RNA sequence: AAACUCCAGUUGACACAAAAUAGACUACGAAAGUGGCUUUAACAUAUCUGAACACACAAUAGCUAAGACCCAAACUGGGAUUAGAUACCCCACUAUGCUUAGCCCUAAACCUCAACAGUUAAAUCAACAAAACUGCUCGCCAGAACACUACGAGCCACAGCUUAAAACUCAAA
């Protein structure tokens, strides 16, 4: 009929779909370092996903591995252990002004 | 990122039970609140409560604690002061993001449309 | 129950399973398992031995097996778990449904309905 | 292939005759378990 | 199947930790077990104080026992551990690397819930 | 169109030109568009093999002169 | 180098000192703000009892403790006691959030201590005791 | 608004009309009483954008069609 | 109880400004929820009313963060007539 | 909507309880 | 105010109770329900509907028996308030909430929206609510009140539950 016309395929342009930084990587409840990253420096409360920037996925597996460690004797509880104060700050938040 | 609304209420069709029960339908107005006045407090009790050492120690002669008395007043006077300030920039909306009247003239022009034309 | 020391269903066929360590033996094995692997075992064991085409999953035959193999899984678990409705409902449902599978195969194929019924020892009863 | 895989794996795992040996062994090693994740996705291995 | 024993032992010389070592993974052997591998992750102060057997802990000896047994010996080996006074605590985890992670090709985006009420003139 | 999967795969590459685009002009011919019309001619002279058809276009630019600066 | 909000942890080794003491050998003000009192005791970093104020020690009576004013009298209170035992420096360990919870720490400074750190021990349990039922007001 | 200007002048250099303002109540059913019982209402409306600041329909377009006059409208 | 002490919730004072550290303190505790949730705690609150609160709570996010989402997004739109007169 | 149906059953339920103890 | 004053604070030891944060997640289960950790078992049905004549379940409260007991707490006692206060407010304490072994079988058990299959066009549609419908099946409904009642019957239920009327009365509800 027409060369010029539209032809039906898939968006040429789309972008990849997003990853969360610890997509493909296995969450364990030894490695308090990594965990120590999503709990609260002052209190040790785990941080939201809003704050992690997890995915549904990963915020529950790092959640799960946090109650395991906690209770297991690998991670304390009520601070973030200070060995890990100065590791990569990965999550959303500031507590100074 | 808003929090998802994807089989959240009770609806036809949402197999689960509801997540949200609210008790207005969760559609944006056309219109923010009014400035809500922030509940007041005494102020200058500190120097307040030095004064009144003062005289608690010098039985309640003025002639020892005009120091502490002088601290006082300033402390008002200064208080008194930033009522007028505060107040001015309250209206101004120098601390303000926006005033409401402002921003509910901005919502005016881009209505929410809830319904279809 | 099929003895501790069977191989898995998965490494039975596997070529020189038979000259592999022994260790290697009692990590394929059931004795290594989760029940739910012996369950699979048994189910194989009821098909040669009553359905006609072993490897025939959907018809009404392999079904009344399967479902015979969860009924008894059930009947073990709720004799050390007595007090656990959720499966005492599962095992009460399951065996409704496998009455409901041999009317259908007796309607239909009562040859094959007396082989299930031997092969599993099942007495079929007509409902009041 | 995972037979065969496993097969190997059998060769170092622990016996009667090598425990007070592997014992020894393992007090003598550290496993480290820790790691951290940046900002941008990569893993930090620890100072050892 | 596979497990994980998460080992914390009290802090002692290397001949009495060698000692409980191995009187630990004899009771699993006992018990049917296939032991695997044997971790040490290094003596470490506790995320907290514990106490066990009538004694208080503040540094302990963190190993693991890679191993295989049958679903029977955890029930037993938990009780085993239990008695034992130079274990602070001991817990046996299905091992993590039989669960295989799935692929995630990404963040699949939400787009805002439509049509939740009647488009009707209020 | 056709063309839209070589322009995809040209931004990933080479990204965006530094020359500006003049959406004014209706005849404007963009580095992209220069680099989708060699991809086409030598496509019509038999070449098929889609990773090779896109090495020999950039060479030919650069043979002409273009400025091809790979992202990454 | 940059100011650290975070305390020093104890067996390493910071440079940090207070009258030639390191952060583990400073004392301790416990500061308990309840809802109707506030209760200010300072301790050595041994556990030594060194001076003990409450609202109620200070004269203050049934609504009249449960102010502000009233912990910074406790608090003055307290500081005076440890400051005749060679107190300077103090650790606040603040439990509570009652009305005494800042101004008996302002009691503390004016009375002559200089506050290092402050410490929230609020206790929030993690699941615990079911608390009384709510009022009807 | 932005072409406002533009659309006036038009009408007025065509011999035309044009009603670009806030649009009152009743300018067409309501003709007769706002500019007297003999006005001629419009034989043709043509609306060059058919919605109005708020993004609904100009209300001209339904009045139009209550007065049964032809619209032409992009 | 078992854990190491000034660790938790522990906030140091710089050049004897004890009220910008007990600032801090505070604005620590308030964003982890221990202020609000230790006043919760004071009376216990049913599960029933609990349900409701955290129901109540998340609706308001949603329709606060979608309003100040519509906010930011007309912002632009404040500056002055562009079209003055007409 | 309102609870006057309700209303009317819980008098009638409160008065027959009170009937079955006091009988 | 009463109450306690072998009380309070720090530190240490120390549950048969309850389960911050995560959770801005929206999953599991037939429903009831289920959000500390670990392990074991384990989540029916390769058409659909279907038992009020059955079977198995079923929050909280409650009953029987033997235990535990931090905290909360009907009742009860004391303090206060009030014209009175058998309440609201404060304190103390019990049944009870917990475990085990049996009962009881009720909830605004309601997301008051049945299951399965399908549609978004025509008339879109009383109102409001959570847009309007189609096929098919079971269950249920027919003015208000009497009435979650009477009687009968069944039930480990004996001041209970389930099923459930009529007479008189009204012109409304
Ligand atoms: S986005 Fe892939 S696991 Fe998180
Ligand atoms: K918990
Ligand atoms: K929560
Ligand atoms: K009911
Ligand atoms: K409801
Ligand atoms: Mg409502
Ligand atoms: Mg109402
Ligand atoms: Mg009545
Ligand atoms: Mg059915
Ligand atoms: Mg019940
Ligand atoms: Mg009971
Ligand atoms: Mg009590
Ligand atoms: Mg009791
Ligand atoms: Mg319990
Ligand atoms: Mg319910
Ligand atoms: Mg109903
Ligand atoms: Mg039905
Ligand atoms: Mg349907
Ligand atoms: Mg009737
Ligand atoms: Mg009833
Ligand atoms: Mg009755
Ligand atoms: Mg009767």
């Amino acid at each position: 009929s027409n060369e010029d016309l539209p032809i039906s395929m898939e968006n040429p342009y789309k972008e990849p779909l997003k990853k969360c930084i610890l997509c493909g990587k296995h969450v364990d409840y030894k490695n308090v370092q990594l965990l120590s990253q999503f709990v609260s420096p002052f209190t040790g409360c785990i941080y939201g996903r809003h704050i992690t920037g997890l995915c549904g996925k990963k915020q529950k597996e790092i959640t799960k591995a946090i109650k395991r460690a906690q209770i297991m004797g690998f991670m304390p509880v009520t601070y973030k252990d200070p060995a890990y104060l100065k590791d990569p700050k990965v999550c959303n938040i500031r507590y100074r002004e | 990122a808003t929090p998802s609304l994807r089989g959240r209420l009770a609806r036809f069709g949402n197999p689960r039970k509801p997540v949200l029960k609210p008790n207005k339908p969760l559609i944006l107005a056309n219109r923010v609140g009014e400035r809500r006045r922030e509940k007041g407090e005494a102020t200058c009790i500190t120097e307040m409560s030095v004064m009144m050492a003062c005289w608690k120690q010098n039985e309640f002669r003025d002639d020892a604690c005009r120091k502490e008395i002088q601290g006082f007043l300033d402390c008002a006077a200064r208080a008194q002061e930033a009522r007028k300030m505060r107040s001015i920039q309250e209206t101004l909306g120098e601390s303000g993001s926006l005033l409401p009247n402002k921003l509910n003239k901005l919502l005016q022009r881009f209505p929410n449309k809830p319904y279809l034309s | 129950d099929p003895p501790p020391s069977t191989l898995l269903k998965d490494y039975q066929n596997v070529p020189g399973i038979e000259k592999v360590d022994d260790v290697v033996k009692r990590l394929l094995s059931l004795e290594m398992a989760n029940k739910k692997e012996m369950l699979k075992i048994k189910q194989e064991q009821f098909m040669k031995k009553i359905v006609a085409n072993p490897e025939d999953t959907r018809s009404l035959e392999a079904r009344i097996i399967a479902l015979s193999v969860k009924i008894r899984s059930y009947e073990e678990h709720l004799e050390k778990h007595r007090k656990d409705k959720a499966h005492k409902r599962y095992l009460l449902m399951s065996i409704d449904q496998r009455k409901k599978m041999l009317k259908n195969l007796r309607n239909t194929n009562y040859d094959v309905f007396e082989k299930i019924c031997w092969g599993l020892g099942i007495e079929y009863t007509f409902p009041p | 292939r995972e037979v065969l895989q496993l097969q190997e794996e059998v060769k170092n795992f622990i016996t009667r005759e090598n425990l007070e040996a592997r014992v020894e062994a393992a007090l003598d090693s550290r496993k480290n378990y820790n790691w951290a994740i940046t900002r941008e996705g990569l893993v930090v291995r620890p100072q050892r | 199947p596979r497990y994980e024993l998460a080992l914390i032992l009290k802090a002692m010389q290397r001949p009495e930790t060698a000692a409980t070592l191995k009187r630990t993974i004899e009771a699993l052997m006992d018990r049917g077990a296939i032991v695997r591998d044997l971790e040490n992750l290094g003596e470490r102060a506790l995320p907290y104080r514990i106490s066990a057997h009538s004694q208080q802990h503040n540094r302990g000896g963190y190993f693991l026992v890679d191993f295989y047994a049958p679903t029977a010996a955890v029930e037993s080996m938990v009780e085993h551990l239990s008695r034992d006074i130079d274990v602070i605590r001991g817990n046996i985890v299905k091992h993590p690397l039989t669960q295989e992670l799935k692929e995630c090709e990404g963040i699949v985006p939400v787009p805002l819930a439509e049509k939740l009420y009647s488009t009707k003139k209020r | 169109y056709h063309e839209d999967r070589i322009r995809a795969k040209f931004y990933s590459v080479y990204g965006s030109g530094q020359r500006a685009f003049d959406l004014f002009n209706p005849n404007f011919k963009s580095t992209c568009q220069r680099f989708v019309e060699k991809y086409t001619e030598l496509q019509k002279l038999g070449e098929t093999d889609e990773e090779k058809l896109f090495v020999e276009t950039g060479k030919a630019l650069l043979a002409e002169g273009v400025i091809l600066r790979r992202v990454g | 180098t940059k100011f650290s909000i975070y305390p020093p942890i104890p067996g390493e080794e910071s440079s940090l000192r207070w009258a030639g003491k390191k952060f583990e050998e400073i004392p301790i003000a416990h500061i308990k703000a309840s809802h109707n009192n506030t209760q200010i005791q300072v301790v050595s970093a041994s556990n030594e009892p060194l001076a003990f104020a409450s609202c109620g020690t200070e004269g203050f009576r049934n609504a009249k403790k449960g102010t502000g004013i009233a912990a910074q009298t406790a608090g003055i209170a307290a500081a005076a006691r440890a400051k005749q035992k060679g107190v300077i420096h103090i650790r606040v360990v603040v439990k509570g959030l009652g009305p005494g919870r800042l101004s008996a720490m302002h009691g503390l400074i004016m009375g002559g201590l200089e506050v290092i750190s402050i410490t929230d021990n609020t206790p929030i349990p993690h699941x615990g005791c079911r608390p009384r039922k709510a009022r009807k007001l | 608004r932005q072409f406002s200007y533009l659309i006036e002048n038009m009408a007025r250099d065509c011999g035309e009309y044009a009603h670009t303002r806030y649009f009152r109540g009743g300018m067409l059913t309501n003709a007769r009483l706002l500019f007297g019982p003999t006005v001629r209402l419009p034989d043709l409306i043509i609306f060059l954008h058919t919605l109005n600041n708020i993004f609904e329909p100009h209300v001209a377009v339904r009045d139009a069609a209550k007065m049964n006059i032809p619209t032409v409208g992009i | 109880a078992k854990h190491l002490k000034f660790i938790a919730r522990t906030v140091m004072v710089q050049e004897g400004n004890v009220e910008s550290a007990y600032r801090t303190l505070n604005r620590i505790l308030t964003m982890d929820g221990l202020i609000e949730d230790i006043k919760h705690r004071r009376y216990y609150e049913k599960p029933c009313r609990r349900r409701q609160r955290e129901s109540y709570e998340r609706c308001r996010r949603i329709y606060n963060m979608e309003m100040a989402r519509k906010i930011n997004f007309l912002m632009r739109k404040n500056r002055a007539d562009p079209w003055q007169g007409c | 909507k309102n609870v006057l149906k309700i209303r009317r059953r819980k008098m009638n339920h409160h008065k027959y309880r009170k009937l079955v103890k006091k009988t």
